[PDB]
This record gives structure tokens, C-alpha cells and sequence, in this order.
């Protein structure tokens, strides 16, 4: 289930507004559980630091 | 990024 995806760091995945799913690699994360909280959840065009480390 | 939500009923 896609909803099953929860912030890997927390696991509550209840913050609908802050839970961002990384398509590159990371599964689910919160804007605050990542790096300095982002202004908002990107419109589907973003990646987490784990995928960036690849490059 | 895609938004995801999670809630439980009880
Ligand atoms: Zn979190
Ligand atoms: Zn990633």
C-alpha cells in the first residue's frame, strides 16, 4: 500500500503535509527529519540526500 | 516529492 510508506526516521507517516516520498531511493521522510525543513513538500520534483550521495 | 499520510481508527 502506498499509504503504508511512513517517514523512515519516525514511522508515523501521519504528517500528510510534511511526509515527502523520495522517488530516487529514500521511501518516506519528513521535511524536518531530513535537512533544514523545506518550505513545503515539493510537487513531486525532489530527491533525498541518499540518492545525491550516489553522484 | 509526493505527499504521504497515515492514520489509524479505533
Ligand atoms: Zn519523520
Ligand atoms: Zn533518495
Amino acid at each position: 500500500a502506498v499509504d503504508l510508506y511512513v517517514c523512515l526516521l519516525c514511522g508515523s507517516g501521519n504528517d500528510e503535509d510534511r511526509l515527502l516520498l523520495c522517488d530516487g531511493c529514500d521511501d518516506s521522510y519528513h521535511t524536518f527529519c531530513l535537512i533544514p525543513p523545506l518550505h513545503d513538500v515539493p510537487k513531486g520534483d525532489w530527491r533525498c540526500p541518499k540518492c545525491l550521495a550516489q553522484e | 516529492a509526493r505527499t504521504k499520510q497515515t492514520a489509524r481508527k479505533s
